[PDB]
């Protein structure tokens, strides 16, 4: 064996969201937490709660979150963005009115610096969450006039889904589902026979379960109710749908 | 805190790494066998065992969850063995022995292209094993890919169907980054050569949206070298020092976010790493 | 622990820049005046004499 680099004895790595290997010779496999140390924080993540339709509950709300973890350029930032999306901002569809909010320079400006500062900062957390907050003729005017509307610019739309992305992905890494959903659910770009039902017979058009053999399905509820103390198809069919439907 | 478990094995330890979730520890050994642990609440307790590969193990990498469980070994015996489980019991599933010489490193490809696997070995070539499904597996080849052997290699975040990047680098410190065409083909894009003697490993950072790649490596002669580029599609990559210990350096590993990096080499000791508003890297402990 | 000091300085100056350009020169001279000295070391002399007037 000529290529032999052989006598490798120590190692570090960084595994999981937050934590961290090394392993040396004297030769137990030591680990450690280094949650401190990155820019984001688990505790936080699980109280982050968004919503699409009452945008500034969750303002408020995720504002007492950082005062209650420690951290403080977000009990001003969240403030800033609970006072700087208000319904009483409402763009107005016709160019002649009013100037739009997005060119004031507290407006797209304050974004602009925000977000540069957390990148330097690199801070995915933040930037995930304040992104998806935030989100001849004379008729060639209303459509410049729509692209000048937005508080975001339309023309890095690419890197505030990527944001979007990596915050989901370290969510999965901590362990949290829900919370991945509601994160995703801002991005723009995308991801015979026998219609009856078999316990209280009216047509099911919603959530449903069946057994791949026995062929008998319904409602969701229904299911969970006839299942909690039995094991046999209820029409009759003689399946135990447990050692069916079931792997 | 601190957790620490017992290896309870008879010969040395080459490599340690866990679970996605946090709730796993896998371990490669000399003793020609792994030793899977079950890190829960400070608790060292057994649930499988791998005895028998013939031959000494290197360097083991866990797969994504979405699969399934899957985990692989590249190790002194020329054979890579993945342990696909069932039922609650670890099983070997399916081995392949496409090199004549030792197996240097693996590495899990990104989970948007797929279950792909890299394999560098020690005879100059790079095998990249697809999943064809109904238990069915692909074999590529590219002979000739060093003059000395790939060390290690990595792989490129996935970013917007899809073009395939990885990087490797040899024992001849001429480190490459490769491509793929529409046919198939692996086709060789550049070649950065600003390294001493040899390139232990390579490892590239996390992508989190910055206009910037960023790329890792170590020599065999003390040196970290940091080669960030950020021109876009003007590939321009401009190597930048970090420091100079007093023996050769082992592994360089990075973060999620890729702010920390811990380097740890022939000193016995790790050492962490970071980005200074100014522009040099500091330790810290 | 928290943001830098002088962070939002330049987006005040703009502000009031852009809100005289309008003509509505009633509201720069009453955050000059609300505000003083934490603004009024980066406004030129020339251009308050102006407003003022
Ligand atoms: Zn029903
Ligand atoms: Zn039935
Ligand atoms: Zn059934």
């Amino acid at each position: 064996d000529a290529n032999i680099p052989f006598p490798r004895t120590s190692g570090a790595r960084f595994c999981g969201a937050g934590y961290l290997v090394y392993f040396t010779r004297p030769g137990k496999v030591i680990i450690q937490d280094i949650a401190c140390l990155l820019p984001v924080h688990k505790s936080l993540g699980e109280l982050y709660i968004l919503n699409v339709n009452d945008i500034q509950e969750t303002c408020q709300k995720n504002a007492a979150s950082a005062l209650l973890v420690g951290r403080k350029d977000l009990v001003q930032v969240w403030s800033l963005a609970t006072v700087a999306t208000d319904l009483c901002l409402g763009p107005k569809s016709d160019p002649d009115l009013e100037t739009p909010w997005a060119r004031h320079p507290f407006g797209r400006q304050l974004l602009e610096s925000l977000l540069a500062h957390y990148c330097r900062l690199r801070d995915v957390q933040t930037l995930a969450m304040l992104c998806s907050v935030f989100e001849d003729p004379r008729e060639r005017e209303r459509d410049q006039h729509d692209k000048n509307k937005r508080l975001l610019d339309p023309a890095n739309t690419q890197q505030f889904d990527d944001f979007k992305k990596c915050y989901g992905e370290i969510l999965y890494r901590w362990g949290l589902r829900e919370k991945r959903a509601e994160v995703l659910k801002f991005v723009s770009c995308p991801p015979g026979f026998t219609f009856q039902c078999a316990i209280c017979h009216v047509a099911v058009r919603g959530s449903s379960n069946f057994c791949l053999t026995c062929g008998h399905g319904g409602h969701t509820s229904h299911m969970m109710e006839w299942f909690r103390t039995q094991e046999v198809c209820p029409t009759g069919c003689g399946c135990h749908c447990l050692l069916e439907s079931t792997f | 805190v601190i957790n620490t478990v017992d290896t309870s094995h008879e010969d040395m330890i080459h490599d340690a790494q866990m679970d996605y979730y946090g709730t796993r520890l896998a371990t490669c050994s000399s003793d020609r066998s792994v030793k899977i642990f079950d890190v829960r609440n400070g608790g060292q307790i057994l649930i499988a065992d791998l005895r028998g590969h013939e031959g000494p193990v290197w360097q083991v990498a866990w797969a994504h969850p979405m699969y399934g469980n899957i985990l692989a070994s590249c190790s002194y015996d020329r054979k890579v063995i993945i342990w696909r489980e069932e039922n609650g019991t670890w099983e070997k599933s399916h081995e392949h022995a496409g090199h004549d010489s030792s197996v240097n490193s693996v590495c899990w490809a990104p989970h948007d292209y797929g279950l792909i696997l890299a394999c560098g070995s020690s005879d100059g070539a790079i095998s990249l094993l697809t999943y064809t499904g109904e238990g069915q597996w692909e074999v590529k080849k590219i002979n000739n890919a060093h003059t000395i052997g790939c060390n290690a290699v990595s792989w490129a975040p996935a970013v917007v169907n899809y073009i395939k990047r990885f990087a490797s680098g040899g024992c001849d410190n001429l480190i490459k980054l490769w491509k793929e065409e529409e046919d198939g083909q692996w086709k060789e894009e550049q070649k950065l050569e600003a390294h001493s003697d040899w390139v232990r490993d390579v490892a590239w950072a996390p992508s989190i949206g910055l206009p910037t790649s960023t790329i890792a490596s170590c020599s065999q002669d003390g040196r970290v070298f940091i080669w960030t580029c950020d021109d876009a599609s003007s590939n321009t990559w401009s190597p930048k020092l970090l420091h100079k210990f007093n023996d050769v350096v082992w592994h360089v590993s990075w973060s999620i976010t890729a702010n920390i990096l811990a380097v740890s080499g022939g000193d016995n000791k790790v050492t962490l790493w970071k980005e200074s508003v100014d522009g040099q890297w500091v330790c810290i402990s | 622990s928290r943001l830098p000091p002088d962070f939002f300085g330049v987006l005040v100056r703009d502000m009031l820049h852009f809100y005289a350009e309008q003509g509505d020169v009633q509201m720069a001279v009453s955050v000059l005046i609300v505000l003083g000295e934490r603004v009024r070391k980066d406004i030129d002399e020339q251009t308050q004499e102006h407003w003022y007037t």
